[PDB]
This record gives C-alpha cells, structure tokens and sequence, in this order.
C-alpha cells in the first residue's frame, strides 16, 4: 500500500503521484514537492543527461532528458521508455537488450505481448521459460536474471536466494 | 503469437 | 510491501510481474498464472472489446483490445496509453478527457509533462494547481477530482475529507 522509497519503489496506478510520505495522490501535496513517481509536477531526469537512468512507469525520456509522454518525449529524439521509433535488439542488433525488461522479439524488436514474448522471444520478460545452467549445460540467463535451483529464470527469492546458479545471485 | 486463451 | 489486489493497485517498478500473491520478481511463478500487473504471460484486454479498461503500467491498447508495447498494441488503431499517434483532448476534441490522469494541454494533446501539465493545462494532472469551490466561484475541479476546504484539486483524504466540496468527496 506504501509506494516510492517507503514502498519497495512500487509504482502507483494511473499515473497517481507517489507523495513523499509514500502515499499515492493527485493534487500539490503528493505530486508537488519531494514526489517520488507517477505525474509528479517536476519531470525526474532519465537518459545520458542523468547517466543512464530509467524514467519511472514506463514514462519516455526525450531527448532533454526529461521524463513524460506526448509527442515532445516520445518522438524524435526520445531515448527511452516506449518511444515511438521500433527499438531494435537481440542478434539483429549486436545482441542489445531491450531496456525495462522488454522481450526482444523473435524478429529483432523491443515490446511486449505474445508476439515478443512467446516462442522465439530472445532475452527480457520471455514466456517460453527456457532452463538454465546445470541440467542445461552451464546456461545462464539472459538479463542477468538468477538461475533458481530448479535451472529457471527469474527475480526473487526463489531464483537469486539458495541454491541460485547463475547471474545476479543473492550473494 | 499464440499461448493463453483469448476470448473471440 | 504488496503489489495488486493486495497492495491497493499498486504496480512493480520496471515491468516485473506482480504474482497472485502481492510479490514483485519475474518467472513464472511472478509471471505465469494469475499474475496482476506488469509483464504478465497473459496479457489483459482494453479498450472498446473489455468496456473500456485501461491498461496497468502504462502499457499501450491495441486495436484488437490486447496491452503490450511494440508496433501492433501503441501503432495504428492503438485506444490507448502512449500510442503513436498524438492524442486529442479538451476542447479539440469536444471536452475529452486523457487517459489515465494524462495532461491535456492547452493545444488539445494528450501527455505528461510541463508542455502539457503546465500553463494551460485543461484537464488531467495539471501543475498549475488552479483554485477551485467556494472562493473560486466554486468552479469544480476536472476528473470529479476533489475541491479541498482550502480551494486545491486533488484525490487524497486532505481533498476528499473533511470539508470537500465537490468532486469525488468521500462519505
């Protein structure tokens, strides 16, 4: 129910500003000052400008280096988030991943859905979950997800705790 | 492009 | 601490999956069967063929009433969430709201940002925070958001409490 910092950096529903306290709102007191996400009155920086950082709830980042959507962020220049240009990856593009956990198509691209995530999909959020590592010999995952005991994929206890194989481990 | 069923 | 039903709506940062039981990660355990939020196997209807359900994470409404990123659910025919096309509102568009809280800016496109939440805004989470019930000839706020005692728009027990005046005050 917390969101932002207090929250595990949880992100709040339809845009809703994430107050400094950790509470999701609209109005000065939540997306006014120290806003942690959502559509917080002043932009977050993202991009080359802030050195690479992503922008909150899938928000463009234009070629500013500003956080938002419309034309402005998500047009010409856009640097990322879901920008209007096709996001090329995967063996199409020197093996680039797609940035926010996109799956990389079958076919090159960056998005989300069967059509990236299904049978074929090379990296990110992909539904064919694949075996990894030991009973897959020495697998690894791609994104750096952890490699459960079980030679799985993924994010969390489970997959970076005991027993993970491979990636991003919990120690 | 296919897997989970969709309504039609 | 909780994402989804168990955690007020509340969303995963990055496109991770929110599991049936309020956790966020990625997997299948995250990912697969009754996943909430996020970059969820099955993907959730939108738009005109579910009665006009919006899209979590801002993720794009394609014309076959499907959400994901990519060409085929933000391109042609995209109801909604940061589709390609620049979004009509406001005035241009017979009073229309924008989707999710968007800024309608004063030329009558949907976004997030100054250009568009700034100096003119028409509707949706605009920072110009303009005044609103009793001292401001009690003109009501846009979104059936709540007039505050003190005059301020915004969604929030402060707004919605004790003294709303219009909008969606609680009771």
């Amino acid at each position: 129910q917390r969101c932002g910092e207090q929250g595990s950096n949880m992100e709040c529903p339809n845009n809703l500003c994430c107050s400094q306290y950790g509470y999701c709102g609209m109005g000065g007191d939540y997306c006014g000052k120290g806003c942690q996400n959502g559509a917080c009155w002043t932009s977050k920086r993202c991009g080359s400008q802030a050195g690479g950082a992503t922008c909150t709830n899938n928000q463009c980042c234009s070629q500013y280096g500003y956080c938002g959507f419309g034309a402005e962020y998500c047009g010409a220049g856009c640097q990322g988030g879901p920008c209007r240009a096709d996001i090329k990856c995967g063996s199409q593009a020197g093996g680039k991943l797609c940035p926010n956990n996109l799956c990389c198509s079958q076919w090159g691209f960056c998005g989300l859905g069967s059509e990236f995530c299904g049978g074929g999909c090379q990296s990110g959020a992909c539904s064919t979950d694949k075996p990894c590592g030991k009973d897959a010999g020495g697998r690894v995952c791609t994104n750096n997800y952890c490699c459960s005991k079980w030679g799985s994929c993924g994010i969390g206890p489970g997959y970076c705790g005991a027993g993970c194989q491979s990636g991003g481990c919990d120690g | 492009d296919t897997y989970a069923a969709t309504p039609r």
